[PDB]
């Protein structure tokens, strides 16, 4: 977690939301539950499947015959064949292992970045109409109903619509 | 034993950017 | 699911003219320049083969005279120089959510 | 007024590393993945002294060149060492076929 | 050349099971997810079920949820659908399709699946007495 | 210097402290001093020793015999052996250099990550009781003894305890 | 981007400026126009040229003759040579492709990092004297005459001298 | 060994084209940028033009902009300078120089060039009737 | 652009002593702890060769008696033990902007 | 298999030096760290010192600091422990142990070691008049 | 420095039943789902040997009938199926600070 969102300022995930890698939990007078931000996790799914395809498809191996045989009178070239196979084994093992490790670290950092910039988008779209209570949660200064939820998640939240009402409860 | 390389320096950094 | 219907149906034109079929979706389908729609064509007794994929490209094998374009929520199939053995049934398709809701179906027939 | 500060460690290490984006950046701590120090010795590989034939090659030891009858035999060896000045091989001229074999 | 041959359909009365199979050939199978789609008589096509490349995740249409059991196998390259508690509405013409996105990952029940590349020859199923 | 903490909005490190990679500089009416965030840099050396083991120890080799002997009548085989040696030389030097460069950059930016995430934690606490005067230094709006120094070293700051005093002190 | 500054909280790029990667578009009562930042994109050019130099030149290669010839009675050694060359082909193709893709992502992340750092520098430099109106734009709470743009673009903006008029005009805005 | 030789200069009345070629050998030419620089008689040096390693992006000074045309042929390791629209002030001694930053990238009109490593022997160009 | 001036011009000293010439730039040239300045020296009938690059280093083949330093906008070239074969002209050159600008130049010669 | 055998103990009057050394076998030495820890005749065990894998960083306890000296030689597979200015409370049964963490970096003054993997038999060390 | 401690000292316990040994630390020891405790068993006239590492795992050589547990600051050692050769001295230590302090000692002895 280089960006510090997952296992950072958010203590942990939610186990009751199997509907998206990134979601919102909201409660108000007439609604409570877990729902996902469709666009962000859809883009994440597409990018990750492209990443996996990029990792796998770059195998372009033609028809090879690794098995070779040599009798006693040319043990030297048999040792050379063993040397070639051992070297190929070594380079493949080292490169593949470190590639897998680096790719896993980058994937975890990608998910961390998606959580972080989803939080960034929400706070930027919300400004000071809510207090940052912590743990990636927001406490609104005004009545924010279901269409207010849809305004926040869809991206069409309105600043001046609730500004006066928020200022009423802020003093 | 390791593999031979004609490189000169392979220093894997472990510390900060040293800025006194 | 994203309900999706096309307005013109059972259109009948003779040979050589144009036949347009616009197709509407209740919710935005394309995003990030990714137009998620396909058109499918079948004749009676034949499997539905793909006609236009991605709503702008051409699957190799279909005649060049078949083309389509559009973005957002309006997506049109245009036939120029319609030829006799191209009478068939055309289906819309949105592969944006997991349930692919096809259009209720439009049909072309010679005049 | 009371003042807290946020910072990071700093020392006087002259060790430098090279990255993709920049070259010759000093760092506080490092480990060197490449060792360039050799003891200048032929250590026993697998705990076994090499069959150092000195002034004779494989032909001298195996065929029995009289110039190297002095050197004794070992129950085992890991690898065989020849000096570059080893010329006392097949003293009678001929073709020792499959010598490298 | 892709080929999706399928057989096993026929006449059946309501209330008993039915097995369908769609063999695949001419292309690598275990990398492409496969799809099910049906043609009610006098109606349009509609969605049935999907299964991923590895067969780990299995998604269903809203209409036939809990009654259709999708599976695949990669040893013999067959996509099979199981039939539980049929009704007269289930009478249609079954088509086995192939997804387009290579190694498409389906980890949530609404994700953007690819379009249909290639379609099967069709098998006839009737639910009548 | 991607995330911008080290050599970014921090002018430079403190050489007067040796305790940790990610240290503090407290100062109150008693006096000043240097200390280190134990958890963060403990985690840092733990992950970096894991990096060192995953780079060095993972290099997987078994017995090899490189040198081969050939006569003047076997020039083609010797040339093939020379090409093999040069090929593995080229592969190993290329991958070694690029891999160590990438690891250097990733480790430097992990340090940047830790410093910035620590800065963001101390900003997540102390949300409106400190002026961010710059260069990573908080000018506190309330006088508090070392319970608050150790408390921001320690993850248990009490905002409402000094919130009203901070409001009163601000004009 | 992983920082949300390339197609992030700043939506689209600017074709209006030509004098660098990272810049500004400002308008005030006396003038307007693009004004590209100097130091940040200069450092960016330096690091990118070092990056491409490291990617290209760190691969050193000596003289070699990969073309071998064999006769009919030695098909085994011919196939061994073919296997050696083919294996080198696969190693080079994969290592090069993954290097290209990883470095592409790395340099795009670098550019996103640079533009976000520039935005964070201007945001920390201006702070409460300006209002973040989204899309990477600051609206001053005062009418700054000259050296204000210049000091923002080189990180030496004098905060407290403008702060009095900024807070005086602020009271008119936020009650 | 780096070598820079140029020729083709001489006397020219105003208004006719003149072309100069600075051939280079003994070093990797295609991986380095080149420069044009001139010595006005009785005055100091001043910059003329620069071309990058790939030859896509070119730049000129504020005195000869829109009149000169710097060009390059890496297949012959030959630098060229098309030179039109003369005036009497243009008389000077022309040198071809090599930049120091290996494979430097020039993308805008204010970047930092490298220092000049090696220079040509110099050829005389003058503007007289 | 950027202009610079070398205040001693055509200064004359004999063999063995110290010769100092400064270089004041219009704006700052040094960045990230690096000096972007070079010095050049030309003899009559010879192209101007590089003398000191990055204001502190030395081109191989230059005698050790030639040294220079400086930071920010002010730089100095110093001659330790002038020789009679070093009568020449010295130049400043900031390679920081796309118009590299040479100084007006100074001359060193026998007293 | 691991072996930690040491010798060099005996009777030493106060104020005179003493040197201890334990060699190791059966495992790779330069990778793992090494420790010293002492057991008083009746009191119990208490920590003494530690050295890093490369021997660059040498760390002490809070009691024997300024009097002991830790050193190692990876070539001879030998640990060492020199001593200055012993006092009467240095009677113990000196143990040298291993570190479980592979290639651990002991950079700063409070980092966490690993559990002491395997142990030496212990050589007798005492101080008396 | 962090100092370890164990409440039962020289406890007397017979064959076949459970002998619990707790261990209390001055402050927290574990961090990031890792218990930083090790137990040590030694007979008189014998070298100490590592017994339970990370307070939850078992080694090769230590009998299966013997294990341990604990999390946080209180860690327990259980003697299940006591044999006569188990008479020994057991020790705590935290390897969380550079001085790993050991407990003052606990003993098991045949009731
Ligand atoms: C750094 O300075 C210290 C004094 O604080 C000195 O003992 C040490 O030798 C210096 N380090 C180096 C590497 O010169
Ligand atoms: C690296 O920089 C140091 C000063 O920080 C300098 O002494 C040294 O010569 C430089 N080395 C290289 C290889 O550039
Ligand atoms: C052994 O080698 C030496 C090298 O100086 C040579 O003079 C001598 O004749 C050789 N003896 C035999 C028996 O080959
Ligand atoms: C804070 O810390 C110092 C030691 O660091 C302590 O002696 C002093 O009493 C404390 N100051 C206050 C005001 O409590
Ligand atoms: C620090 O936090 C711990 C719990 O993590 C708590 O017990 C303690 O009171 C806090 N403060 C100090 C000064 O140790
Ligand atoms: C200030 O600079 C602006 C451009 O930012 C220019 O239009 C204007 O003439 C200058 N005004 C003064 C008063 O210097
Ligand atoms: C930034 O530009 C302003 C306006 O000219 C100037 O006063 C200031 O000195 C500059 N800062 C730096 C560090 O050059
Ligand atoms: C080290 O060398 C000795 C002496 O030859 C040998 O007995 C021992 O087996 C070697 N060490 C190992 C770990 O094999």
């Amino acid at each position: 977690g280089l960006f510090g969102a997952i296992a950072g300022f958010i203590e942990g995930g939610w186990t009751g939301m199997v509907d998206g890698w990134y979601g919102y939990h909201h409660q108000n007078e007439q609604g409570s539950g877990y729902a996902a931000d469709l666009k962000s996790t859809q883009n994440a799914i597409d990018k990750i499947t492209n990443k996996v395809n990029s990792v796998i498809e770059k195998m372009n191996t033609q028809f090879t015959a690794v098995g070779k045989e040599f009798n006693h009178l040319e043990k030297r070239i048999e040792n050379l064949n063993k040397k070639v196979d051992d070297g190929f084994l070594d380079i493949w093992t080292y490169n593949a292992e470190l590639l897998v490790l680096l790719e896993n670290e980058r994937t975890l950092d990608y998910h961390d970045s998606n959580v972080k910039n989803l939080y960034e988008k929400v706070r930027s779209q919300l400004k000071n109409n809510a207090k940052e209570i912590g743990n990636g949660c927001f406490e609104f200064y005004h009545k924010c109903d279901n269409t207010c939820m849809e305004s926040v998640k869809n991206g069409t939240y309105d600043y001046p619509k609730y500004s006066e009402e928020a200022k009423l409860n802020r003093e | 034993c390791p593999k031979y390389v004609k490189s000169t320096k392979l220093r894997l950094a472990t510390g900060l950017r040293n800025i006194p | 699911d994203i309900v999706m219907t096309q307005s013109p149906d059972s259109l009948a034109v003779s040979l050589g003219e144009r036949a347009t079929i616009n197709c509407r979706s209740s919710q935005s389908v394309s995003s990030n320049n990714k137009n998620f729609l396909a058109w499918y064509q079948e004749k009676p007794g034949q499997p539905p083969k793909v006609l236009i994929y991605w709503a702008s490209a051409r699957e190799s094998g279909v005649p060049d005279r078949f083309s389509g374009s559009g973005s957002g929520t309006d997506f049109t199939l245009t036939i120029s120089g319609l030829q006799a053995e191209d009478v068939a049934v055309y289906y819309c398709q949105q592969h944006y959510r997991t349930p692919p809701t096809f259009g209720q179906g439009t049909k072309v027939e010679i005049k | 007024g009371d003042t807290l500060c946020i910072g990071y460690h700093a020392n006087n290490s002259t060790d430098t590393v090279d990255t993709v984006l920049e070259k010759n950046v000093t760092v506080t701590h490092s480990v060197n993945l490449l060792e360039d120090k050799h003891n200048g010795k032929l250590c026993k590989l697998r705990g076994v002294a090499p069959l150092h034939l000195g002034k004779c090659n494989i032909a001298g030891w195996i065929l029995g060149n009289p110039e190297c009858e002095s050197l004794s035999t070992a129950s085992s060896w890991s690898y065989i060492v020849e000096t570059p000045s080893s010329d006392n091989g097949t003293c009678y001229p001929g073709d020792f076929i499959d010598y490298e074999e | 050349q892709v080929q999706l041959v399928q057989s096993g359909g026929g006449v059946v009365p309501p209330g008993r099971s039915l097995r369908l199979s769609c063999a695949a050939s001419g292309f690598t199978f275990s990398t492409y997810g496969m799809h099910w789609v049906r043609q009610a008589p006098g109606k349009g096509l509609e969605w049935v079920a999907v299964i991923s490349y590895d067969g780990n995740y299995k998604y269903y249409a809203d209409s036939v949820r809990g009654r259709f059991t999708i599976s695949r196998d990669n040893s013999k390259n067959t996509l099979n659908l199981d039939m539980n508690s049929l009704r007269t509405e289930d009478t249609a013409l079954y088509y086995c399709a192939k997804d387009s996105q290579l190694r498409s990952l389906l980890y949530f029940d609404w994700l953007s699946q690819g379009y249909f590349d290639h379609w099967g020859q069709g098998t006839l199923v009737t639910v009548s007495s």
